[PDB]
Order: structure tokens, then C-alpha cells, then sequence
């Protein structure tokens, strides 16, 4: 009924519920910066600082998801998740930081990916719970 | 040649059974069972064709205290109505003084039957059983009250109050976790040092599990005529039954022990116990070794010529393992079924449930706080 | 044949389930029944197990010295022998011939076996000694004092070892408390403080009484001994009257007075009751006095000496004990839980007390600090 | 009047004993004991002066399988050498067929004697017994190593390493405290559910505690002639003794049970057991109720006239409580002696010892640091 | 009188301690002794308990079909009856007349009772399920992640409830682990994975063998059944040769091979050994085959039928079982600790591993931070 | 005789004692301000400090009262909760309902509030008494 | 052997072992101030601050001693200690802070008192330990 | 096969790995300074920073080495402790024994020290191996 995999799915679900709002706030910050003296400079630089800050969390939780789904013998979800891992790796290698288009497109794609992984985890947990 | 040797038997399963379509078959092919293949081998050895028959009275044999007459297959043999019996016939003294039993083709005795302990289903929130919810609610509200008081204290007095609340909370949580742990350890230990049964004495001593037998038969007769301390005590107990432990039919005992949880046991021939354990719903099991020692044997008139050949064949088959083969066939191959200590997650699921619930609630609170802060500070 | 006068008292004289459906010695059953059976097997005689008329054991009238009971039967020829639980006394032996006691006994104390004691408010401290609790408290406050002194008396290498040793200490304390509490809750050993009559004499929390009138009451009236004199003083000087009307009345009173009453009676009947369901009784301590039940026979007879020798041969052969174990113990019918708040209420009391104390302390501290700051 | 009634007795304490200065006293005043006051009361009742005497053979009485002669006080009475016996004389059948015993002035039986469990002395550092010191040293050095590593990490990297060391230390301390607590609970529980003894069966079942008796006497004779299951098993055990459980003298049994820790028990008359329990070193106790039932009685010739009066007096005294008084006098008033579950600090002393040691060491370190800091900073 | 040929095997035929100091039937003792005693009490005859010459049970020579053993005695008139543990077979019944089995038995498995298993490196995890351990680990790291996310994704009212629920969780986890470990260490239930011969056939960690030659070995050569065919294949195809020279040799081999060997022998002798000290053995499973011991008598005699009826009357009277319980169980001789490092070594391994890991992580973090700061 | 409600009630007694103290302090502060209505800048800074303390002493009110009501709910009580509800309604109303003129009402409110809490205190005690023995 | 009183004595001993050095440092600071611009002003005012600071500790530990010896049924030591309690109370009421003489005299008296209480506690603990 | 010395030995392996890293870093810093011997003030501030890190990396040496020796003592070992003793002697000697000329020796010392520790490392492992199976 539990099988220890429903727990990994619950945890990933709770974290993606935050990631979706995180990506939404990225999109809204991009819409704000789309406006393109000290007032605007600060009002944009503070948001840019909040952005440049929240980068380690995504990598951390993605590594967490992959590690968990690897230790739970669930290789399907790991295969679904590794593409974003390689994407984050290449980003760390070379990330643009002109840059607005790439940023908003990556944000939208990652948002859709997280929103779909939400339902994927939900359905997988539901299936695992009633697999008696 | 021969004269189609008569073979009187009885309809007891799995010894002899009617095929699914006996209404469209001949006698020898009509029935089927251990005894049937046994008779086939006996014929193959002695070289004679036979004709099977069932006993009218549906009994084995006994002497009426008034007529002193032999009934059942015993009478059918003594009174010429039968030439030989290939049915399970418990060898006895009175029964041996009139006929020439063969050697035991199947040894057995008295054994026990109980409910297979497959009852293991832990509640989701079973970890709260060690102590009442009336305490869990107190614990929760004490936690929140202590947090509130610390907030107040170190807010309007930015110590001593903090030190003393810390000490009292230390004491409180100490005692609480220790009480929970100790009661849980008591539960586990008690549940651990309970050996269900390993023998009759395990029943003679205890009383929670009642042991019963048939209304009247060889079992109760053996118990009455017993000179053993354990069996004497068990007979005294059954004589002191309240309610009645006895029954008038084995199926009644089976049904009531299946209905009972774990507090009833049935005594019977180990053979039927095994056959049942290998039958649906497969909820019973045989555990204790046979108490007594007896055996079934082939019968024949006291002055018949078959005796020698049939005894020789029985011994030959017991040495060749053919009887063991037929047993493994009609008890296990024909079976309706094939045949820990640590803690499983099922006992702790609620813990992780509430954990994830709290984590999600905290994430929600953090998100709404972040929004109500940023939006209401930066712009409005 | 012989006339065997007796009286109906279990497990000595009992009517079988088919008493009405039987007319003979098979009617009765019990200890004295098999006793007389073996006595006849030894002496080889005939006997008809009759019963006494007045349904009494034996005594005399102070106005006409007339013997009422089996004593009257054996004295006035109405009977030939009395195989009954007849107590051996001086008055009775002055007139008839008793045999050597076949069953020795004495007064004994019956109570209700200890039921689960009430949890008690401050019971969670039972696993550990009081002194240990005080030592723990003072160790905690002293450690806090030292931590305070290593912050103002110095700017750590001191708080480190202190934290480590405090970790060790609290670890061992938690472990000891948990282990002892688990031991307490697992086995649940039950004991009462009454292992003798001296304990009852030393206390008054529970009461004790006897039959309204009988050999026991008279013995207690007499028996000018410290303990028994004190007990007689108590029972006579006590309201409500501890005495009862009959045996079953006192038995029930003990059964409905879980921790209040204790009856005094013949040890044999005490064991009998203790072995009969509901099994809510127990015999405590040892026999106060020493008496014996013996066969009776007129001052002059022929079966007296034979009966004495038979009783001795039985006692030495290992038979009377067998019959007793059969009619008392073999026949004997009398052959974890969760934890409630009442067990830990003191913890919450202490918590709320310390909490309100801290709150009041903070209130006065604020009223002083802010007052001094604003006013000055 | 009378003829100075002879009274043959025996020198068994506390029944009859020689006063401290018997060498300068008369016979009646020379001896002293229960039996002496008993004879005094008997004389006061029947009204006759007596003369005491001791038995030559130092025995009670028995029949030799060759001479069929009565020895001891029994013979002294049957052969006119004695008029009456006021010594403890176990009533028996063979002994009753020749004399007229009185009624039992003292009932008794067979009882058990063991070592009083006064052995309770906990070591100062007994709280380390649950697990070897090889683990305590590892724990200490692990604590110091973890502290060192945290220092290094958060010093040269002013995190992640801190988080993982915290998690692993959490796991470690969890398992360690849990192991200690569980093994301590096992110790306590095992030590708790051990009922020493409450009856013979408690010995018949177990084997650790060996039970022995005298070489040969009424006890072993009762055991052999016993038809009880418990006593039969105990007799079989004693017959299967390895080494010998029997002894040739009660003092030997007493000495060896006092030497033994708790694994030996001695069976004997309850009377001597009580007298011993009320004697030095007061290290023994009687627990189990009397197994058998017998009584001592006054003897007299089969055709004597004293019988009636002496029996009447014995019953009168048993009813007046005088015998109970003499018992309470010679067993308790004359006694060489008068007559929990929680944890005591003695089990935890070392904890507070090391606590105070560490506190003092910390104060010393703080003082030297304060000095080496202030002196070396302010002035030099 | 009658000639009673037997053979010296316990507990059937045994010499009393005073065998040399006695010349008569009192010399011998055991099961068959009392058996013949009761047989004579039933039939009322005379008998002299002699002994066999060759010290064997019975068999024939394939070169001269000469019967050596008690069989030869009964066949060649050297004896009149053989009250011995003689196995009933086809060949023997073709020549003489057996009685109904008085003692049924069969092949059985003897081993050394489970000694305290080696602690095991990662044994401290046994109290809990593996999945629970992984769930605990991932819960810890997830909680840490959330605590991290409520500090940078927000400036607490979030860490409070998180800390509280984590407190609850860790509390219950500690308690469960402690309780289960205490239950494990208190009772110490011991069990082996071998409750039958099928288990032995399914594994090869431990070996099993039989007497170098005998009825058991031949039965195993034959018995073309899956399990026994596999066992014969194993025992024949295995080095060193599992077979032994005699019973005591295999017994000792099992006694010195705590977890390696298991002997197959008659269940009766197995129980006998199991009841004889040092008590380091046990019989497991149930009888593989079914055989019986029965009296013997020449093809033509007069006491054959009487002996059969006597055996049946005894088996039905409750006597043979009594003699067996006496000579096996009543006579039977076979009527907490601290904690060592080996039980928890895995904890220290894990600690040192995580510690070195943290150290290396800190080293690389420093080499990166300081390098980037100085070089840039 | 614990009921699980004695604990809630005594906790409420403690928190209500603190709340009565805070209410008395608020009344005294409002009286001091009424009296008050570079020493001028000193008094201005002093009323600033008092307003700061007031703003700091707002969340505790809501916290303790919400705790009271939720604990009364979780304890199956229904005759006291219903009496504290109006105060929670007023508190939530204050947000979308709300210095020379404000005090003209504030004082009154505060005063009445104090009284209420005071009464509540007594009552709570009463309850626990009638709940501590039965 | 322990009786829970040896523990109170041990604790009081460990605290007085610090108090004695504390009083010694008071006496030495007084000797320093006996010398009676910014150099001396600071060098004296820092020590005066350290002095005015360490006042709560003495009262705290004295209250601790009295409370412990009260809970241990040891009334003798409590009677020996209450005089210093009343002294500290009167000091808090009115303490001089010209003042050198009073300060040094109080310091010397309290030092002797603590040094003697040291031996008193030591002997009392020794007696309690071997009172078996 | 644990001996209680395998734990001490592996702990020593870990601490010695960290110590080897620190020694290599010290050698590299001394080489950088030798090479170095407002960009002038920049290099001055840089050698100030490196000296600050050095002074910060002194107590760990004494700490870990004292821990090594005391644990070797508490584990009844006598053939390794005696080998670490000279280093403790040198450390305690450095106090009452002790930039253009200091390095002329410092480097050498550091280098040799590294070697020593390195060797020690190997040896420790060796021991635990011969102590982990016996």
C-alpha cells in the first residue's frame, strides 16, 4: 500500500508545488523587466538579485528527485528527469546573463515540465497506493 | 480362475471418491482415491481382477452390546458378504480377534488443528495505541502553548523565564517520550513472548484456547482409558466444558474453529487434519506431533488365503515408496493450496503522512507570506 | 451395618446433580465421602451415610447440657460414627473419643486479590527514587549556572566539555527512566502490604471482622495476646460492626470492598472459596491458631482404635493429601493495556505551574524594565 | 501419693536445652525449653511432681529389623524404663500400635529453607554494564572527533559539510542511546520477572536450584512412599543427583546452603526451619507452606492411666493459647533476630561523579583562560 | 521356558550399574525389558533374556543366504522369540512371522540447536524494515531542503510547524526503534530455516550425510522421488564424503559443525540423543518414511498370535507410550548478556564514512572559494 | 477527573492573566497620552515609543484568543467557544474597520475588553473546577 | 553512601572554588586601583566595569546554595549561610559605589568566609560518604 | 575484528588527509611568497591575508596531533604513539623556540613535516589492516 515509493512521490509533489509558483514568479519578474533613474534601477536590480540568488535550490531539489527515484528502483521517472539534469548542467557550463528571450522561453518550458511532472507523480502515487 | 474378488469399502475422502461424472461410468472407474490405486497395485501383485462395493451401513465395524453382531465391512467380511476390505480400518484388539489384519499401510495418530495465524493487519495510526488520544491532544496543545509563551516572553522582554520554560519543557518531553517508548516496548515484548502451541501440554496448562473432540468416538475413548497425566488433565477439562467443547461431527468442529479467532482447537486423526490443511479455505494447520500411534491396515477373513500375499505386497510397497507417492499425490499434488519480527512501514505510515502534511502546509504558508510581503512592500 | 452421621458442607458433603434421581450412598460426594470409603476398605464393614437432624456440628445447652448436633447423636446412641469436619475440643473429648486429626488447619485471612491500583497523580516518578529526582533538578540548575558563568566571567573550550558531559548525563538518565518504566509496565507484579495479621493490627486503613458468633469470635474474645487483644479491641470498638451474619455474607462484603475488608475464617473454607470462581479472593499469611478435624466415637466403642490406625495409615500413605488436592485444587475452577492520562497528569500540572511562573516573572521584569527606562 | 513420675526426653533444641550453668543446678532446673514448661503445666493440671531424664541412645524410637526391639524413649516407655515422654515424637502408625499417643500439641510438616536474598550491592559504574567499555571509548572519541571536524570545517570555510555531519551524528546518537536503553530495559525486565520460589512445584519444574534432604530419614521415606506427581518427580531428581544433594546431618545442609549463593535448598521439619530462621546469622528463611501434615504428641504406655488427663490438658492448653505463647516465646522472643522496584541512586552515582568532575574541569579551564587572556592583553 | 534373543542398544537393552554383581534378568534394563515383562504378565510364561551372538539385528548372505543375527536364531531354532527393535521388512516376513508394530518411527533429521548467531555487521537495522530506513533518510534530507527553502525563498511561522512535526516524527522513530530492539534483546527467540528436508534440498550452505552403509543409505539409493533423488545426487556427488562410520561419529560431527552438518537417522535414536546431555542437538521436521518395530517369531509357532494380541492390548491400554516417555523423557537429562561492539560496528563505519566525506567536501569548497577570491 | 479540558482551561487562565496585565498597561498608557494631550520632541518621541510597544502588542492578542477558541473546539466544548466567538468577529472586523480623537473611543473599548477577559478568567476557573471534580 | 547531600556539597565546592579566585581577583583589582590621562582612566574604568558586572553571580550562587541545603534537610549549613544572605540583601539596599576601605574589608571577609566554607563542605561531604 | 583501534586509526586517516591538504597548501603559499619576494600595497595586503590564514591554521595542527597521541594512548597502543611523540615535542618546543629569512628554514620544515604525515598515513592504514583481520 505504501512501498516507500509513495513517500518519494509525495515529497517530489510537495517540492514541485513550490517550484510551479517559483517559475510563475520568474515569468512575472520577466514581464516586469520587460519595461525596458535610481528608482527603476533599484526596483529592477533587487528582483535581479532575488533571481540570481534562487539558482542552487532548483539544482538541489532536482538532484534530490533523481537520487530518490534511483534508490526507489523507479527508473522510468529517472529517465524522465535526467534531460532537465543535463540541461541544468549545460546551463551552469554556459548560461546567458539580449538575454530576455532565452530566459522567458526556458522559464515557460520548465514551468510546463514541472506542472506535468506534478500530475505524473500524483498518478504514480495513486497507482502505487491501490496496488494491493 | 478367480471369482471376481469382492472388495467392500467406504466413502471417505480422499481415500475413495466419486469421479465428477460417476453417473456415466463403471464401478471400478466410478470411484477414485488412494485406496483405489492401492487395490490396483494389490491386484497387479496377486494377479486377480476385483469388483468394488460400498458398505450399506456406512460404518466400519463394531459389536452391538445386545446382538453382539459385527456391522460394517467387518461384518461383511465375517458374514461372507465381502472377500477383502481396502478401506482405512483402525487396527484394534477386538477387531483383530475375528479377522487377519495386514501390516499398517499408513501410520498415524491423534493430532491438533487450529486457525492458521494469518491475522496481521496493522492500523494506519496504530502507533497512537500505546497511550490514549486524550494525551496526544494535550501534548500538541502544550507544544503550541509553550511556543506561544516563549514568543511573548522574548518579545516584550528583549533570560530567566526562558531558562525555566526550557527546563520544564525538557522535563516534560523527557517523561513523554520515555512513557511512549516504554509502553510500546511492553506491547512489543508481550506480543513477542507468546508461543502459539507446540504440543498437547501447551494446551493442558493454559485455558484461553479450548480444545474439543467429537461427541463420542475412538478419541474420547482413548482419553477416558488414558493413564497419562496430560491426557487425564485434558479429559478432566473437557468433562468440565462450559460451554460444550465436544461436537457431533468433524465439520462442526472445523466450522467453529474457523469462526473462532484463535481460542479453539480440534483433535482428530492426523490424516484428516492434513487433508483439510490442504483444502480450502486453507486457513487451518497441523502443528503438534501425533499424540498416540496407530495404523490403518487391510483386512481379510480370519481363515482366508489372501492374507499372506496382501501382507507381502503391502510391505513391498512400503519399501518401494509407492504408498508415499500416493500420499504425496492425493494430499499435496491434489491440494487446494501450495503449502516477521522487525517492524514494517504499515505500523508507521501515519507518521510520514502527518510529516508530509506539515511540510506542505509549511510550504503553503511560506509562499503566501512571500507574496503578501513582496507585493505589499515593493509596490503597495 | 454402621450409622454414619454427617452434615452438608462442601467439599466434604455434597449432593450430586442426580441426588433426586438416586437413592443410596452414590447420592453424596466430597472429601469425607471418600474418607469413609477408604475407612471401610481398611476395616471392611457396612455403613449407611445418613445425615444429622438439626443440621449442626455439635454443642450443648447451658440450661440442660443437652447435646445438639452429631455430638448428641453419638452420645445418645442416635448414631454410631461421625465422619464429618468435626472440630476437636476439650468439652467434646471429655464425653466421647476422638481420633487423631486427619485434617489440620487454623484461622486464616481472606481478602480480594490486589486489583490494579489507581494510577496516582505523581506516579510517573515511581520508576526512580525521590533523591534521584532532586539530584537531577539541582544538576540541571547548576549546569545552567555554570553555562551562565562561562559567558560573563569569560568571553569556547569550556562550554564544549560541559555540553558533552551534560549530553552523556541526560542520555543515561533518559535511558534509565525508560528502561525501568518499561520493566514496570511489562510484567506488572502485584503485591499487597498484608502478609500477616500483625500488618492488619498495625494499620486501620482496612477493616476486618468475623462471624457474628462462633468459635472464631470466642477465640478472639479470649486469646489475651497483644496482637489478638488489639484486634478484639478494634472489632468490638468499631462502627459499622465488622461482624457479619454468615460466611457468604462476609465473602461478598470482601468482594464488594476491594480495598476495605478482610475476613477471618477456617483456612480450609478459605482455600475452597479461593479456588471457586469468580476467583476474586486470596488467602494471605499463615494460620493464626492450630486446630484439627478428627473422627468421633462414643466414650466406649469397638471401631475407635481401628479408625485411629486407619487415619494414621492414610496420612502416612499419601492419601488424605491426594483427596484434598482433588476436592480443592484439581476440582479448582481457578486453575499489555494502553496508558491513560491519569498516569501522567502530574507532568501537565508541573508544566502549567512552571509556565505561569515564567509568565509572571516576565510580567514583573517588564513592568520594572520599562518603568525604569521611561520614568528615567 | 505419687511416685515421682519419670519423664524421659531428648536433648533437641529449643525443645530442651541445658542452662548456661547446668553444672551447678538440679535436674528439673538443669534443663530448660518448651517441653519443660509443657511438663510444668501438665504437672500443675494432673497435680504430680516429676523427675526428668535423658534417653541413653539419643534417639526417639524404632524397631530393629533383627531384634524387633523398641529403642529410644519408645523402648524406655514400653520396657518400664520411663513413665511418660514429653519430647517431640512424630506420631506414626507403627509407633501408635504399642503406646497411647496424646493429641497433637504442635502441628507441622515438611518445608523449605533457602538463603535470604539480602545480596543487593550495585557497583558504582554499573550503568556501563549494558554494553562493553570498548563501545564507550569509541563513543567518547567519536564525540571529540566530530567536534574537531565541525571546528575545522566552519573555521576554514566561514553549510553542506555541517549539514551532513549533523545528519550522521543524529543517526549515530539515535542508534547509540536506543541501544543502551534497550539493553538496560532487557536487563531490568529479566531481573524483574524472576519469582524466587513459592512452593515445591517451583522447584520440581526448574533445575538451577538443587533441593536436598538428609541422608536417610522420615523425609526421604515419605518421598519414596509418595504417590504424588510433584514429589515423585522431586524424588527422581534427587535420585538423579550429580553431585549428591543429600547430606548426613542437618548442619551440613545449612552450612552448604549458606555457602551456596541461591542455587541450593534444604527440606526439613518446618519447626527446625523456623528456629534456624530466628537464629544467627539470620541468613535463611522459610517460604513455602508445609508440604505434608503431621504433629508431635505426648506418649505414654498403652495401658497407663495418665493418657486421659494428659490429653485433656493438651487440649485445654491448645484452647487457652498457652502453647502458642510458648512458641512465640522460644522461637521469637528468644530469637537471635527481630524478624524495592524503583532505581536507587547507587546505580547512577558514577554519572553524577563524572558530571561534577567535568563541571570542575570546565571551571578550571575558564579561570585559567580568563587569567591568560586578561593579564596577557591588558598589561603584557 | 522361552529363549529371548535381543541385542545391546539403548534405551532398549542396557546393563545396570551392577551387571557384573548380578546374574539374572535383573542385569538388563530398558524399553524391551519391560516390554517382555508385560508380555509375560499377559501370556504368563517363563523366559530367560539371552543375547545375540554376532551382535547384529538380522540379514542374509548373498552367497549362501545364511541368516546372521536374531533372524538366524529364530530361523535355525537357536531362539524362540526376539523382543528387540527389529525392523519389519519384506524379506524377513517371507520367512518368519512378525507382530503388529509396537513402535512406529521413520527417518529424521538431527542438527545442533541454533547457537547465538554471529552479531552481523549491519545488524542494528534488523529491528526496522529496510524501506523504513530509506524513508527516514529521505525524510531527513527533504526536511533539510525545506528548511533551506524557507530562508532564501522567504525572510517565522513556517520553520515553527516544521520543527514541531519533525520533533513528533523523530520522537516516534526513536521510540519505535528502542522498543523493537528491547523486544529483540529481551526474549531472544531462536529459529532455524530448516523445518523439513525440502529446505535442505533447496540449499547447499550446510551438508548432510548418512551412515556409510545401512537401511537408510539403501533407501536413499532407491526412492526415486524428486527430493530424495536430489539428496542422493548431492551426497554421492560431494567432497568430502558426507557419510560417516557409525552413529556417534556423525553425532560428534554435528556437534563440532555448529552450522554445517545435519545427520539422518532413526527418529527414536534421534530423540534419545536429543534427551542425553550435553543437550547440543535437536530433531527437526517430520519423519520422511514410515517404518515400525515388531516382535518376531518363526513361520510356525504358538505365541505369535498371543503376542500380537498382547501388543495390541498394550498399545490400546496406554502402556507403550508410558514406557517410551519413561525411557526417553522422564529419564531425559535435558529436562540478559551485555552488548559487544560487533553489534554496532556498522554505525561507526557509517560515521567515519560521512565524516571523511564532509571533510573532503569542505576541502574542495575551500580550494575553490579561496582560489576564486585570491586569483580574482 | 481530567476531561482534557482542565488543561485547556488552566492554559487559558495563564494566558488570560497575561492578557489582563497587557490590557491594564494599555489603559494606563492611554491615560498617560490623554494627560500629555526640547521637551515637546521628548514627549513626541515618548508617544512614538508607546505606539511602538502597542503595535508590538497586537499579534499576541489575536494569537492567544485564536488559541483559546481552537482549543475549546478541539475539546468538544460548545458553551464557552460560542462566547469567545464575538470577540474574534470583532477582531477580524477591526481590519476593514480601522492621535487626538481615536482615543475618544479606544479607551472605552479597551476598558470593556478588559472587563470581558476578566469575567472570562473567572468563568474559565469555574469550568475547570466543575470539570476537575465529577 | 551518597544520600544526595554529597552531591549538593560537591556542587557548592565546585562553585566556591571559583568564588575564592573571584574574591582574590577583587582584592587584586583593589590593590591596582589603590594607585590613586586617558591611559589610567581607561585602565581603571575597564576593571571597574568588570567589577560592577560580576554582582549577580554571587547572589545567584548564594541563593542556589541556600535552596539546595534547604531541600537536602541540612539546616546547619543553611544557618551558617543565611548571614551572608542578609548581608547581600542590605548591600543591594545600600551599597557604597571614600569607598575603598569598605570594599577591601568586605572582600577580605567574604574571601575568608568562602575559604572556610570550602573546608566545611569538604568535611561534611567526607563524613556523609563514609556514614555507611 | 575491531580492536577499538580500527576506529582510532580510520579517524587518524581522515584527520591526516586533511592535514596533508593543509601542508600542501602551506607549501604552495610559501612558494608564492618566495616568488613575491598600488600593486605593492596589494601584494602587501595579500601576504597579510595569507599570514592571517596561516595563523588561523595553527591550532588545528596541535589539536589533531594531540588527539592522535591521546587516542593511541587510550587504545593501549605503544609502537605508534612513541613515533608521534617527537612531533609533539617539536611543537611544544616551537613556542620558546619561535619575512625575508624565516622562510629559508620554514619551507624545509614544512616539506619534511608533510612527508612525515604522509608516511604516517600509510602506516596508520597498514595498522588498521593488520588490526582489522586477525
Amino acid at each position: 500500500a505504501f512501498t516507500f515509493a509513495a513517500f518519494c512521490y509525495m515529497l517530489s509533489l510537495v517540492l514541485c508545488a513550490a517550484l510551479i509558483f517559483f517559475a510563475i514568479w520568474h515569468i512575472i519578474a520577466f514581464d516586469e523587466l520587460r519595461t525596458d533613474a535610481r528608482e527603476r534601477l533599484r526596483n529592477i536590480e533587487r528582483i535581479c538579485f532575488l533571481l540570481r540568488k534562487l539558482v542552487l535550490p532548483e539544482y538541489s531539489i532536482h538532484s534530490l528527485f533523481c537520487i530518490m527515484f534511483l534508490c526507489a528502483q523507479e527508473w522510468l521517472t529517472l529517465g524522465l528527469n535526467v534531460p532537465l539534469l543535463f540541461y541544468h548542467f549545460w546551463r551552469y557550463f554556459h548560461c546567458p546573463a539580449d538575454t530576455l528571450s532565452y530566459c522567458q522561453k526556458e522559464a515557460w518550458c520548465k514551468l510546463a515540465f514541472y506542472l506535468l511532472s506534478f500530475f505524473y507523480y500524483l498518478y504514480c502515487m495513486i497507482y502505487t497506493l491501490v496496488s494491493s | 480362475e478367480n471369482k471376481t474378488v469382492v472388495v467392500t469399502t467406504i466413502l471417505e475422502s480422499p481415500y475413495v471418491m466419486m469421479k465428477k461424472n460417476h453417473e456415466m461410468l463403471e464401478g471400478n472407474e466410478r470411484y477414485e482415491g488412494y485406496c483405489v490405486d492401492l487395490a490396483a497395485e494389490i491386484a497387479k501383485h496377486c494377479g486377480f481382477k476385483y469388483k468394488l462395493t460400498i458398505v450399506g451401513d456406512g460404518k466400519y465395524g463394531a459389536r452391538d452390546a445386545d446382538t453382539k453382531i459385527w456391522n460394517g465391512m467387518v461384518g461383511e467380511l465375517v458374514y461372507g458378504k465381502a472377500d477383502i476390505a481396502i478401506a482405512p480400518l483402525t487396527i484394534t484388539l477386538v477387531r483383530e480377534e475375528v479377522i487377519d489384519f495386514s501390516k499398517p499401510f499408513m501410520s498415524l495418530g491423534i493430532s491438533i488443528m487450529i486457525k492458521k495465524p494469518q491475522k496481521s493487519k496493522p492500523g494506519v495510526f496504530s502507533f497512537l495505541d500505546p497511550l490514549a488520544y486524550e494525551i496526544w491532544m494535550c501534548i500538541v496543545f502544550a507544544y503550541i502553548g509553550v511556543s506561544v509563551v516563549l514568543f511573548l516572553v522574548s518579545r516584550f522582554s528583549p533570560s530567566l523565564s526562558g531558562r525555566i520554560v526550557g527546563g520544564v519543557w525538557w522535563f516534560f518531553t523527557l517523561i513523554i517520550i520515555s512513557s511512549y517508548t516504554a509502553n510500546l516496548a511492553a506491547f512489543l515484548t508481550v506480543e513477542r513472548m507468546v508461543s502459539p502451541i507446540e504440543s498437547a501440554e501447551d494446551l493442558s496448562k493454559q485455558t484461553e484456547i479450548a480444545y474439543g473432540t467429537l461427541d463420542s468416538g475412538s478419541t474420547k475413548e482413548f482419553f477416558r482409558r488414558s493413564k497419562i497425566a496430560v491426557f487425564d488433565k485434558m479429559w478432566t477439562y473437557m468433562r468440565s466444558a462450559e460451554p460444550s467443547v465436544f461436537v457431533r461431527t468433524t465439520a462442526e468442529g472445523v466450522a467453529r474453529v474457523r469462526k473462532s479467532k484463535g481460542k479453539y482447537a480440534y483433535l482428530l486423526e492426523s490424516t484428516m487434519n492434513e487433508y483439510i490443511e490442504q483444502r480450502k479455505p486453507c486457513d487451518t494447520m497441523k502443528v503438534g506431533g501425533n499424540l498416540d500411534s496407530k495404523g490403518y491396515g487391510i483386512a481379510t477373513p480370519k481363515g482366508s488365503s489372501l492374507g499372506n500375499a496382501v501382507n507381502l505386497a503391502v510391505l513391498k510397497l512400503n519399501e518401494q515408496g509407492l504408498l508415499d507417492k500416493l500420499k504425496n499425490k492425493w494430499w499435496y499434488d491434489k491440494g487446494e493450496c501450495g503449502s516477521t519480527s522487525a517492524l514494517s512501514l504499515s505500523n508507521v505510515a501515519g507518521v510520514f503522512y502527518i510529516l508530509v502534511g506539515g511540510l506542505g502546509l509549511a510550504m503553503l504558508v511560506a509562499l503566501i507570506e512571500f507574496c503578501y510581503k513582496s507585493r505589499a512592500e515593493a509596490k503597495r
